[PDB]
This record gives structure tokens, C-alpha cells and sequence, in this order.
């Protein structure tokens, strides 16, 4: 069960988000800017198992549906991307992971003097998993972080050992969308 | 082609710039009618290159070889100089990674050292970016037959990016639904100049007298790293701002002493941090054209030391409310950062997207 809620929008258009039942979440915006909305845990783990149904994921432009989240020492800035809108987000390539019935590329970007969980102005690396196609939703389905994990600390990624905030995200710019996904 | 350079924010000033010759930069000044720099240790005044080179007269300097008036931005200070041949060495590119080596023959003026005080470390003058014909898109423009226009990607750190001479907008994962707004052309001034209609403060959206937000009344610079107000703007702005700030059983926002220049300033321990920057409220810029500028903390929040951050609205000084001569709004440099923008001074219009909070000009 999920015990933490995020719910950032830097105020460009309409972002209506909901807080629902147990896991459930929903997000319907127009003409945003940017935002990001997910339900998970406030102390993330690299042995979790996030299992979730996008019952909807209707982007019309760019929108990621995504484990989303952070570690301390150091800091770390990470993603697992599942489906997106319009464009594929991508990064400097580091390799490739099979899990839970998709195949992910791995990118990593450098943060430089930007905002963090820590601070405005904070020197991080990013860690990506992206499908390499767009994963069905509407059905019950697994992330097996460790995977991801195991995968990215063979390319030398490394994450920190002081974990923070842990979701399965809805992320939208630049464009209007529909989400509702239950996380658990 | 059009010319790429890198841009690097100076960590000590907060100025941009870019490579120019010889391990050397220059300040880039959006404000700034000329190209001007220190010189290795013949245009008649009469002359069209001489004309353009002194049609925005430096504040501080009056007006047979030609003579121009380099003008510091940051310490207003300006002083005689002479026009000179000299190469802008850069990058060609076809969107926004380099093709190859190319030296531009560009006109700057020449500049005594002591104009090179309050600039950067590594800078022996300054790039101007303004609408005027011996700005450095401009020559870039005629020298390489490309558009009268340019791309600016200003970075919080890391390497950003200045395009000069269009083509098609890089990046479209960000900048295919670019919104544009026009560039108003202000009488006597080769600066870029934008109409802003509404502010919004959160949900509050700002009370301000109906047309004080009049067209062009919003300039860009990058002098300052903060926003400058006009103060029938100023005062209703940072009410709203210190309100939902104080509004926002999580720490409430303390006050600290005012850091010259700005004039709120808090204790970074009681500011809470989210994916925009320090969680502070959003700010929304309605331009003509229906999209908003928006600023978030990284743009409406300046770090001055460990332990203070203050507000990056700072009221004009020696302006009187309501006074169309002046802009009610300059825009600055870290709330252009992290932002695309196209300046078109052909179709007289600027682009503007803004990054989402996970990647940003630096390193793009």
C-alpha cells in the first residue's frame, strides 16, 4: 500500500489532479506547461516490486507514465519509463535491460546547478530505463526495480544509499492528457 | 550554415557567455548594439558603418576616423574606441550539434582594459545581442547569408546554446509547439521588447492598472540575473508573492535582512524544495499570443549566500509609476534559462519554450 503523494505543477494551464482510494490516482490537464503527479512511498527500496494499471493514459503531446524517484548520497534523479506520448525521451545511451516482458534502453544525463529534493542549485546525475515501445495499459502490470537497478549498476550507475520518494508518475509538458492509475 | 557556440554561465558574475578567439569569451548583452573588445596591444565617422555603429548613443558618452562608445553593461561604464576587423570563430551546424570550423569577419569596436572590470574572467568584451546592425546576429546574418535571427538557450550551469542565423528549431521533443509573441520595436532602443497583459501569483492574479502592462512593456537583458520593476508594478507583484508565499502544519517562510541589491530575502531552512526550484509561488506572465512565461523558484528565487535566498523581483530605481518611457518589466537572465528561445527579427517575433524540469540548457 502507498504512503506518499506528489503533486507539482509549475502552474501552466489546468492540472486537475486527484488524490484517490488507497493507490488510486487521476490526472486531466489542458495546455499545461509542466507537471508531475504520482502515488508510491515516501522511502523507496531497490528490492520494491510496483505493480500498477494505467486503466487510462490518454496524452495528446508529451507525457510520461513512469516510476519516478530519488536517492541521497548521492543524489540521484531516476526514471523507468513505461509509455509516453509524442516523443520517446531519451539520453546518452549506456546499454540495454529486459524485465517484466519489455526490453528498456538505459540513458544517463548530468544535472548541473539545478533543482533537486536537496536544493535550487544541485549537481546530479539521471538514470533512465525507456521501453523501447510503448507498453500496453489498461491491464494489471509489474516494474521489478531490482532489474532496473541491477542492470544500471553494471554501466556504473550507481545509486545512493539514503532513499526519498518513490512513485509510479504521470508527467506531462507542453500539451493536454488523461490519466488514472492505480499503484500497489 | 548557421553559427554555434557554447554558452557558459560564470559561476562568480552570473553573466553568459561565449567563445570568441584564442581561449578568449564574450559577455553576451541581448541589449547590446555592438560587438566590442580589449585589442591586440580605418572607417571614415561619415560613413553607413560608422552611422550604425553610433545609432543608440551609450548613457554616460556624447558622439576624421570613426569613433564608437563600447558600453560595460554591468558597470555602466563606457568609453572612446575605434572599429576594427576581427573573427568570430565558432561551429557550423544544420540544427544543434557542430559540422565544422568557420571564422566570421565581424566588426567590433576596440575597448580600453579598464572597460573589462565587473565582466567575467576569461572575457575581453561583449557580444550585443540586440536589433541593431552591428549586433553579432546581424553580421553574422549578412557574412553568411543566413536569417537576421538567433537561438538562445541560456544554462543554469553546463554548456547551453547560442545559434545565430535560424534554420528549423532543434529539439522538437521540446520545441515543435513553440508558442511566439511579437517583438515590439521601441523608438530610440535597439533592445527586444515584449507585451505582457496579466501577471498571475498562484491562483491571485495581480492587480495592476488596466494598460501599465502596455505593448512592448516587458524588455529581456541579460545584465541582471534578476527581474527589474516599474513600482505600480513592483508593490502590488510582491504583495501577492509574499502572501501565497506566507499562505503556503509544513514551516512557514521567515524573513531574513535584505541582501543588497533585493529587497526580500528568506531563510533557505524554512523554504521547502520541489521540481521547479524552491517551493514558492508559481508566476505566470500572460504575453500577447495566449501563452504564458512562466517562473518557478529557479527563476523567482536568486541564491546569495549559504542560508539566504531572496526574491528575484527588484524595483526600478529613479522611475517614477506609470511611466511609459520606461518597462514596466526587464525580464533577466535566470528567468530566460532553461527557456528556447527563437528571436526573429525578420518575422518580428520571439519563441519561447520552456524546458520541463528534467533536462535543462546546459548539456542539451
Amino acid at each position: 500500500s502507498t504512503d506518499y503523494w506528489q503533486n507539482w505543477t509549475d502552474g501552466g494551464g489546468i492540472v486537475n489532479a486527484v488524490n484517490g482510494s488507497g493507490g488510486n490516482y487521476s490526472v486531466n490537464w489542458s495546455n499545461t506547461g509542466n507537471f508531475v503527479v504520482g502515488k508510491g512511498w515516501t522511502t523507496g527500496s531497490p528490492f520494491r516490486t510496483i505493480n500498477y494499471n494505467a486503466g487510462v493514459w490518454a496524452p495528446n503531446g508529451n507525457g510520461y507514465l513512469t516510476l519516478y524517484g530519488w536517492t541521497r548520497s548521492p543524489l540521484i534523479e531516476y526514471y523507468v519509463v513505461d509509455s509516453w506520448g509524442t516523443y520517446r525521451p531519451t539520453g546518452t545511451y549506456k546499454g540495454t535491460v529486459k524485465s517484466d516482458g519489455g526490453t528498456y534502453d538505459i540513458y544517463t544525463t548530468t544535472r548541473y546547478n539545478a533543482p533537486s529534493i536537496d536544493g535550487d542549485r544541485t549537481t546530479f546525475t539521471q538514470y533512465w530505463s525507456v521501453r523501447q515501445s510503448k507498453r500496453p495499459t489498461g491491464s494489471n502490470a509489474t516494474i521489478t526495480f531490482t532489474n532496473h537497478v541491477n542492470a544500471w549498476k553494471s554501466h556504473g550507475m550507481n545509486l545512493g544509499s539514503n532513499w526519498a520518494y518513490q512513485v509510479m508518475a504521470t508527467e506531462g509538458y507542453q500539451s493536454s492528457g488523461s490519466s488514472n492509475v492505480t499503484v500497489w | 550554415l548557421p553559427v554555434l557556440a557554447p554558452v557558459t554561465k560564470d559561476p562568480a558574475t552570473s553573466l553568459y557567455t561565449i567563445p570568441f578567439h584564442d581561449g578568449a569569451s564574450l559577455v553576451l548583452d541581448v541589449a547590446g548594439p555592438l560587438v566590442w573588445s580589449t585589442c591586440k596591444g580605418e572607417i571614415p565617422c561619415s560613413s553607413p558603418t560608422c552611422l550604425l555603429a553610433n545609432a543608440y548613443p551609450a548613457p554616460g558618452c556624447p558622439a576624421k576616423p570613426c569613433t564608437a562608445y563600447p558600453y560595460n553593461p554591468v558597470s555602466g561604464a563606457c568609453a572612446a574606441g575605434s572599429l576594427s576587423h576581427t573573427r568570430f570563430v565558432a561551429n557550423t551546424t544544420d540544427g544543434s550539434k557542430p559540422v565544422s570550423k568557420v571564422n566570421v569577419g565581424v566588426l567590433a569596436a576596440c575597448a580600453p582594459s579598464k572597460l573589462l572590470a565587473s565582466l567575467p574572467r576569461g572575457s575581453t568584451g561583449v557580444a550585443g545581442l540586440a536589433n541593431s546592425g552591428l549586433a553579432l546576429p546581424a553580421q553574422v546574418a549578412s557574412a553568411q547569408k543566413v536569417a537576421n535571427r538567433f537561438l538562445l538557450c541560456l544554462p543554469t550551469g553546463g554548456p547551453g546554446v547560442a545559434i545565430f542565423g535560424g534554420g528549423p528549431v532543434p529539439w522538437p521533443q521540446f520545441t515543435q509547439s513553440m508558442p511566439y509573441t511579437p517583438l515590439v520595436t521601441k523608438g530610440g532602443s535597439p533592445a527586444h521588447y515584449i507585451s505582457a497583459r496579466s501577471i498571475v501569483v498562484g491562483d491571485t492574479r495581480v492587480p495592476v492598472p488596466e494598460g501599465a502592462l502596455a505593448t512592448g512593456g516587458v524588455m529581456l537583458s541579460t545584465r541582471l540575473p534578476y527581474v527589474l520593476l516599474r513600482p505600480d508594478v513592483y508593490r502590488p507583484l510582491m504583495d501577492a508573492f509574499t502572501k501565497a508565499l506566507a499562505a503556503q502544519g509544513a514551516p512557514v517562510a521567515r524573513a531574513v535582512v535584505a541582501v543588497a541589491p533585493f529587497g526580500v530575502c528568506y531563510d533557505t531552512k524554512t523554504l521547502g524544495n520541489n521540481l521547479g526550484g524552491y517551493a514558492v509561488p508559481n508566476v505566470q506572465l500572460g504575453l500577447d499570443g495566449g501563452s504564458d512565461w512562466t517562473m518557478t523558484g529557479k527563476n523567482s528565487m536568486v541564491d546569495v549566500k549559504q542560508g539566504t535566498a531572496c526574491v528575484a523581483f527588484v524595483e526600478m530605481k529613479g522611475v517614477a509609476a506609470g511611466d511609459g518611457r520606461a518597462p514596466a518589466v526587464i525580464l533577466g537572465g535566470a528567468q530566460m534559462e532553461d527557456f528556447v528561445l527563437d528571436f526573429d527579427m525578420e518575422k518580428k517575433r520571439l519563441g519561447f519554450s520552456r524546458l520541463p524540469h528534467f533536462t535543462g540548457c546546459g548539456g542539451l
